[PDB]
Parts: C-alpha cells; structure tokens; sequence
C-alpha cells in the first residue's frame, strides 16, 4: 500500500531513526493523538519524524516525514529528502534534521534574524540549542546561551571557539534573567528562542526588547506585555510538516544550501540498539539525554550507493487491508455489520459492499453510510438475498466493478428460536438459508481461479451457541457448526479461513437496546470496542475456528 | 462558599443523577456544576434560579466527581462579586471554573427558543433517528445514560434538527443538549468536554415544567455547525473543546 | 465581489467568514477592533495564521497550534529607524513608482479647526482621511515656500 | 467577604493613615490594600498576620479610595480558596 494518491511518494528504507521530545510527549500521553494536525491523526502510527537511509536505487538521503518515521520503512513525500554528502556516515546524518530544520525555521523563516540583534538560546545543551547557535553565529549576532549544568558549558565552549565567557547563564534557576539584563545594559534580547515553561517562561518573557520576537518552541503571560511593538511566534514543526506549502520548500532549500556550506554539521549522538525503546524513551524523559538520541535499525554498508539488502524484524502482527481491493460484508447492514465496516474503513478499506435483505430501512443505517462515505470510502449498498448462483454472481460483479475482491465477511443471521419438540421445517429453512446457502455459494464462488489469488479475508461470524449451547436455538447451532467446519476445511485445504464464535455483543444488538446487562448462561454482554480488538487479533492469526466470551459475576 | 450537599439516596430527589454513567462510573455531569453555579449566583443576588437568565463564559472542566452509589456529597461554590469568576470545587480538588453573569435581553442568539413547531414528524423513517438509535450511538461511544437522562426523542440524519423532552429537571435538559453536541461530532473515541465558550440559559422563554399528569413537553433543538452552537428550548451551548479518553472495560477480561 | 463583505458593527462577520471560507479560517487577520469583537476575530484565525493587531489576552489561549501574534505599533518603528525602516521606505517608494498606491478620500480642514477636527475623529463619522491645510499650494512645482506668520501662544 | 471597617477618628489607632497625602488628598495607600489582603489570607487559614510569610503576585491597582477627614470606611476582601485570587474593593 506504498502508493499514495496525493503527490508523488518515495519509499525509503530507514537505517538510523531519530527520536525527539515530541515522540516522548506523544508516547507518554501528555499530547493526545487528536491534537495532531489533520493528516497525521489518520496515519498508522505517530512516533518519530527524522530519518536517514537509502532511497530507491540506494542514494543515501535524510529528512523529516510523516509520523510513521521511527520504523524500518517510511513513505516520504519526495519533498522532504536531502541527499547525504560524502564524509557523512548515516550515523551522523540522522542528527541534522529537526535540529537544524527547527533552527532555520525559527531564526530565519520566522525570526528573520539579521546581522546584529541578540539571540537568547535556552537549553543550549539540547540539539536544537546547538543548531540555533550555529545559525545565529552564521548571521553574526550576539548569542546568550543558557546551559543547565557546567559540563554543557565546557562542551559548548570547546565546540564553538568565538563564544566568550560572558555569554553563558544558568537555566536551572532564575538567574539567567539577572545575567542577561546586566550584560545587555537592560535593553533586553531581541530573538528569544525560548524552550522553558512556568515561572521560567515569565522570566524569559520579561527579557524581550522592543520589536522582539519570542519564538516559543513548546504565551499566557506574554499577552500582558509592556514593550509595545513585539511578536509572539508559536513554532510547532508538526503543522509545517503536514501542510507542505511554499514555506516547507523554502525551508528545504535553506537547509540544503547550509549543508553545501560548512555551517551545519552533525551533533553529539548516542546510538541505541533496536530493542531498547523503553530505555531510550525513559532516558529521554529523565533529562540526562546525551545530545541527540538515535535508534540503529540497520548497520551501514561499505558501498555508498547500493541496494539495502533484506532483513526481518520481530513485531506483533496487526490487521490492515489493501486500499485498492474490495471487501463484501454480507448482512453487514445490521447491528454488528455497520460497526465492523466502520472499523474496517479506519484500518484502510476504501471499497465496501454492504449487502442486506431489503436495503436501507432505518435512519441509523443512513447516518452510518453517510459517515463512512465521509471518511473517503466507496460503499455500494445492495439488497441481494444470496440464495442462488445468479445472486452471488451479481454480488461478485458489483464487488469487481468496485475492484479486485479480497475478503468476504458473512454477518447474516436469522433467529427462529424454538424448542426442537415444537420446531417447524420453515424455521429451519429460513435460518439455514441465512448461513448455509449464502456461505456455500460464497465459498464456491470465491475459490474460482479469477478471485482465489486475490482473496485473503474469508471470515464467517458465528456464535457460541454451537460451542456452549443455548436452550431451544438449534437452527443457530446447526448453522454455526456448519460454518466452523467449512472454515476448518478451508484452512486444511489452503486459502484463508476463519470462524469467530461470539458470546453476546452489547450496545448494537437488541440486548443493548433492552439493556446491556442481561446475562445468558452467565455470559455478560461484551462491549463493542473490546469485541473489535479481539476481532483485530483474530483476523491476523492462523487458526481456523476461534471463540471469545466474557464471563459474568456469579 | 455557598456549599451544596447533594444526596443520592433512594427517596431523595437527586436519585436521577445516578443515571449519568460514563463507562460504568456514575460521574457527576458538568451540567450539574453549571446549574450549581447558576443557583449560587441567583442566591447571591436575591433571585430565584428559575427566573434569572444567566451566561457562563470561559468555562473549563478540570475533574469529574464520582457520585457515591448511596450517600451524600458536598460541593462548594465560590464566586467573586464583580467579575463573577465562579469556582465549583469539592473537598480539595477543583471541578470547574469560569465566569458567570446575568445579562439583559441579549442572552440568547439562536432564535430556536422562539420556534415552537417541530416538523420532524412526517419525515421518512429512513431520514429520522428514533431515541433508541440516537442513544445507541452514544452508548457505543461509551456514554451509557439511564432513562432519566435520555432526554432526546428524535433526531435528523444530519444531526441538526432534534426533539428534546423537557420534564422539569434542568440538569437532564442541559445534558440532553450536550448529548446533541457530542452526536454532532462522529467518531469512535470517548470524547470528554474540557472547555466551553458560552452557555446562555434563559428560563423565561423556556416552556413551563410539565405537571405530573401533563407528561412531557417536546422542545425543538437545532445545532448550527458554522459556529458550532447547540440550542434547544431555553439553553444555548457553544464551543465545547474536548479531549480523548482511553475508555475503561466495564467487565472482566474477555 | 459581493461575497467578500460583512458587517463589522455586530458579531456577524464571524458567521460570514466561517461560512464562506469553508470553516478553515482566514490567515492574515489585519484586526483593528477590540473587546468581544476581538475574541470573535481571534476565533477565525487558521493554522499558521498571523494576527496583525493594529491596536491579545484572549489570543494566548489559542487552539490552532502554529500561529503568530504581531503587535503593530508604527510609533516604535518610526523612533528606531533600523534596517526595517529603510526597507519599508523602499517598499513604499517602489509601490509609488507603480500604480498600486494612490491617494484616498480626503477631507481638508482649515487651520483654525483643530477642536472640530479632533471631535469628528472621535465621533467615528470620519470621512476617509483627515488633513489640515497649513498653506495653500502654489503653481510652480519647485519653488521657495515664501513667508507666513501663524498665531500661537508663546512658549 | 471578610469586611474590614477602618476608622480615622482622633483616638482610633488608624489616625496615622491620614498622613499619606497625595496632592492635598488623604488617599488610602495601596500598601493598605496589600496588608488587608494579607490579613484576610491569614484569617482564612487560621493564622496570625504577624507570623505568616506571604507573597502577592500580579497585583494591579485600579482606584484610590479617599479617606474621610473623620469617620469610618468599609472595605471588603474576597479571596478564592485555591488560586488565592484576592479582590480588595469598597462599596461598588
């Protein structure tokens, strides 16, 4: 699914994936997913932006990208890619992005720092601090750094010669205010590339001079300013990454031009092995971070341009669907079916065929259809009661006209409950034609040569009434048993096959309308989202027939 | 510090407050805090909280109190004289804040209060959601309301036109309106209100409470998406910035 | 066009702007109002939007992430004629060379009408710009400004 | 609303408050409002205003009360429990 409709995208094989404070803010829970810009909320993951590795054909590249960057492969937009120069091993190229990107985007694109003016860089130890120092010194301005400890001061002084001993302070306490106000003759600095918060933020705001630009990397106090002409710039690189307007291209050009010069250069790096995510994030939380932090996905190879070879990564299997395929949810217009379809569309399905008996009947179905189509999916609702070869052929024709068929999720049911002592043939026929006839026809038509190599999600929703029994519901039981046996036969014979036996789904079903507490055989009515998570696990595991039930407090 | 002592016993009037369940926990609705601030301002000004138009602005919700299954709880209210900066808190943890005032005629701005005709009936069933489905959606999200808070009788597919059942209690009505607002933003994550922008209540224009034998009153309500403003009967809620929550499985592990 | 106009007097421009712009919001809000109108104007700014406040407390509590608030006080720039002042002079001169800039509506007021001029400026019924005619222009386009005596209290 | 009733009579202790004149008017000094808020916080916390360290922040002065030449004045104090947002006001 590496093909993206928007623009042209290039799939890069990551070699060294960086980690930023943003990734910790997201993983910890301080920053909710929904707070991310539209375009990053619908994405797969949300961790890591910087990356560096071989592009297609192997030419070493680096840059920012969509959130799913801290990964073994990233689909970049072809606009966020800088070529790695020589004399720069990939271990080093992973440090230039985000660091220098934010430095330039704050000081130049928005700060508009000019020859002169005074730039106060908080937390000069962090990679952004060093990048801002490099850029500011490139423009020639006087830079007041605020290091936290004393080792950072020595390291920075040894990394930048021209810095004197009067251009340093202590960020830990509110002493930098006194030093800056005393050394600058009380005028105050102009460009405050602030990164602190709380009382320190108030102190930093009380240093800004007239026509001063406060570049807040992380505002309430600022509004009550008394310096007249000023400016407050909230700098959130995520929004820029998402909305790649002309400004993004200008920033790319600035960073590339700097790279051509000797201005930008790799910062302190701390390579961490792959299976050390928890420790890496914990250390990033601690604050003792040694400069930058990276993760070594793959070891670099000798040749400077070559194919990235092959490698397999251990990972918990998720369930995703091909956006270019079409999936049929027989009886998907009921209670469960609609929510299964919504979950599917979230996971990537864009072409659906929600089959039902009579079609749209109530308003809830129409609202759900409208919402799913609003997510950008093709829902061709039919009303084909699959009972003969022609009906199934028409269903498959609709599916193919949508696109190649990939899966069939049979969710139909018929509840003619009655004790066998007083059970009529009509009830049995009506109940089995909802599971047995439809299932048999779909199986026969989905194993044909034209669809077999494209089908991977044959699924049949069953109920525990075939495993644990329900009084006087033998039709449901016979149907479920047949479906489970068919799926076992399928798996034995190859091709996908699955039969999920449910206990009782809450909310959507009639039990939810009457109240999602009624107990049946001691089985509490299961929630929905939990049901969906269990389904997510079940769809991607090699077992023919499975079951899931929630026990009730005895 | 006009302390309010709510009770949730069987015979107490506020038993209905146990119907506002969010994932198997009896949370005290934010509408409750709003009504409490309303009553506090009314009392502090020598007025009755059934004939005083009010406007709550800049409202922010900090925490959600867990109502006892049976017992009583204490919640204090501290408003300032001039700025009307209320602070509804309990024990040591603040519940809600913002400003509360009493404006003049210029209180409601939607005009749905004046409207009295519903027109929602005589619309094809395929284009109208009944109470059952309207609250099926919300229970699916995670809000499991009891019968007393199920204060929506019908809705449109657009989620804009709807009918509310006014039956005396103000908290039920306000939470019905807020439910309309939540319904206006589909999804699958348990949305949690945090910050409002303007909640204007005008009890005068509102229809009088039904007597016991007069069943309910059907009130039309509309949600304007341009400004994102939900207005029903005599209330008008606006803003409703929200965050997400990680749900809480009500049962034992599957 | 006729869709690009609103009513500043009341808080209706918010509805019109949000309806006509599809809810995204404008980018550069050259705001000049204050009070509740300022809150309404702030609630229109879009992502990466620059609020140029010609006259801020509400803005700090924004929810649009990447934004910018620029207090514009021309007095400070006039006083501190840095490089920016020269760049601005160059911009205005270059515009003048083109047909872009052009005189606006003017209401010449005699010399001894300061009180009335300022009162009218206070009223809000000001007809475009307001000027004071110190001396009548002469025919020649380059000449000495002659002589003239003005009544004034001696300091 | 811990109201304070100041008196400026001859024998009252607060006669000295008439010494804070600003251009021939006996203005009630802002330090007076600060001390009153201090005492209000001390009282609300069951403390004495002579042994309680205090910090007043974001303080802003709106008006200046004109002390009567002889008589008494009333000034109310309204502090919030959590945020400690005091409001020293008189009359309206």
């Amino acid at each position: 699914a590496s093909s993206e409709k928007g623009q042209d995208c290039e799939l890069c094989t990551v070699y060294m994936a960086g980690v930023v404070s943003r990734d910790l803010a997201l993983a910890c829970g301080k920053l909710r997913r929904d707070e991310l810009p539209a375009g990053m909320f619908c994405k797969e993951g949300t961790l890591g932006i910087e990356f560096s590795g071989r592009d297609t054909k192997g030419k070493r590249v680096m840059g920012l990208c969509a959130p799913p960057a801290l990964a073994s492969s990233v689909l970049c937009l072809r606009s966020s890619l800088w070529s790695v120069p020589q004399h720069w091993s990939l271990e080093e190229a992973a440090t230039v992005p985000v660091a220098y990107s934010t430095a330039y985007y704050a000081l130049v694109i928005r700060g508009h720092v000019r020859p002169g003016d005074t730039v106060l860089v908080h937390a000069g130890g962090s990679p952004v601090g060093q990048a801002a120092i490099a850029v500011a010194q490139s423009c020639g301005c006087e830079i007041f750094i605020s290091t936290a400890t004393d080792a950072e001061t020595s390291s920075l002084k040894s990394m930048f010669p021209r810095l004197k001993d009067r251009n340093f302070c202590s960020c830990k306490d509110a002493s930098f205010e006194r030093h800056v106000k005393k050394e600058t003759s009380g005028k105050g600095v102009d460009i405050i590339l602030n990164c602190t918060t709380g009382e320190l933020l108030g102190a930093s705001i009380r240093l800004l001079a007239s026509r001063g630009r406060f570049l807040n990397l992380a505002e309430l106090v600022f509004s009550g300013s008394g310096r007249r002409d000023t400016s407050f710039h909230d700098i959130n690189l995520d929004t820029l990454i998402d909305a790649q307007g002309p400004e993004w291209t200008e920033l790319t050009s600035l960073v590339q031009k700097g790279i051509q010069s000797g201005l930008v250069k790799p910062l302190a790096r701390t390579v961490y092995a792959m299976d050390r995510l928890v420790d890496v994030f914990k250390l990033l939380e601690e604050g003792a971070q040694a400069g930058k932090l990276l993760v070594k996905i793959r070891e670099e190879e000798a040749e400077k341009i070559t194919l990235p070879a092959k490698k397999t990564f251990e990972a918990v299997p998720r369930t995703f669907f091909h956006p270019a395929k079409s999936y049929v949810i027989v009886g998907g217009l009921g209670g469960f079916g609609l929510e299964l379809a919504h979950w599917m569309v979230l996971r990537g399905v864009r072409k659906l065929v929600l089959t039902s008996r009579n079609g749209i009947t109530t308003g809830y179905q129409t609202r759900k259809i409208a919402f799913l189509r609003s997510l950008g999916a093709d829902i061709v609702v039919c009303a084909v009661n699959v009972t003969s070869q022609a009906a199934a052929d028409r269903l498959v024709k609709t599916a193919t006209d949508l696109g190649p068929l990939g899966g069939v999720f049979n969710l139909g049911l018929n509840l003619r409950d009655a004790l066998l002592v007083e059970q009529t043939a009509e009830n049995y026929k009506q109940t089995l034609e909802a599971k047995i006839q439809t299932t048999s026809l779909l199986d026969g038509i989905s194993r044909s040569p034209k669809i077999q190599p494209t089908l991977d999600h044959f699924v049949m929703f069953s109920s525990l009434s075939a495993g644990h029994g329900i009084p006087g519901q033998t039709n449901y039981g016979w149907g479920n048993s047949y479906m489970d046996r068919l799926c076992e036969k399928r798996r034995a014979q190859g091709l996908p096959g699955l039969s999920i036996q449910w206990a009782s789904i809450a909310d959507v079903g009639f039990v939810g309308t009457k109240g999602n507490n009624v107990v049946i055989e001691g089985k509490w009515p299961q929630r929905m989202y939990n049901c969906l998570q269990v389904c997510d696990y079940f769809l991607s595991q090699n077992r023919p027939v499975v079951a899931c039930h929630v026990l009730a407090e005895k | 510090d006009s302390s309010y002592s709510i009770d949730v016993s069987a015979d107490s009037p506020d038993r209905y407050l146990l119907d506002h369940q969010v994932d198997g926990r009896e949370l005290f609705p934010a509408c409750g805090c709003l009504v409490l601030a309303w009553k506090t301002l009314a009392a502090l000004n020598g007025r009755d909280f059934e004939q005083m138009p009010v406007r709550l602005s800049r409202v922010e919700i900090h925490q959600a109190m867990f109502l006892p299954k049976s017992g009583s709880a204490t919640v204090t209210v501290s408003v300032m004289p001039r700025t009307g900066e209320f602070q509804v808190c309990e024990n040591e943890n603040l519940l809600a804040s913002g400003f509360v005032t009493c404006p003049d005629k210029d209180v409601l701005e939607t005009s749905t209060h004046a409207q009295t005709r519903s027109s929602l009936q005589d619309r094809p069933a395929t284009e109208v959601l009944t109470r059952d489905e309207v609250y099926r959606e919300l229970i699916l999200r995670g809000y499991e309301y009891g019968p007393y808070f199920q204060g929506i009788l019908r809705a449109s597919v657009d989620g804009q036109e709807s009918e509310i059942t006014w039956d005396g209690r103000w908290v039920s009505f306000m939470d019905s309106v807020l439910q309309m607002d939540i319904l206006a933003r589909p999804g699958d994550y348990q949305m949690l209100p945090i910050k409002f922008q303007s909640i204007n209540i005008d009890p005068r224009v509102q229809p009088a409470a039904p007597a016991e034998d007069e069943d309910v009153v059907v009130l039309p309500g509309r949600f304007d998406p341009v400004l994102d403003i939900v207005s029903a009967g005599g209330v008008e809620i606006r803003g409703l910035e929200t965050i997400s929550a990680s749900r809480r499985l009500t049962h034992a592990p599957e």
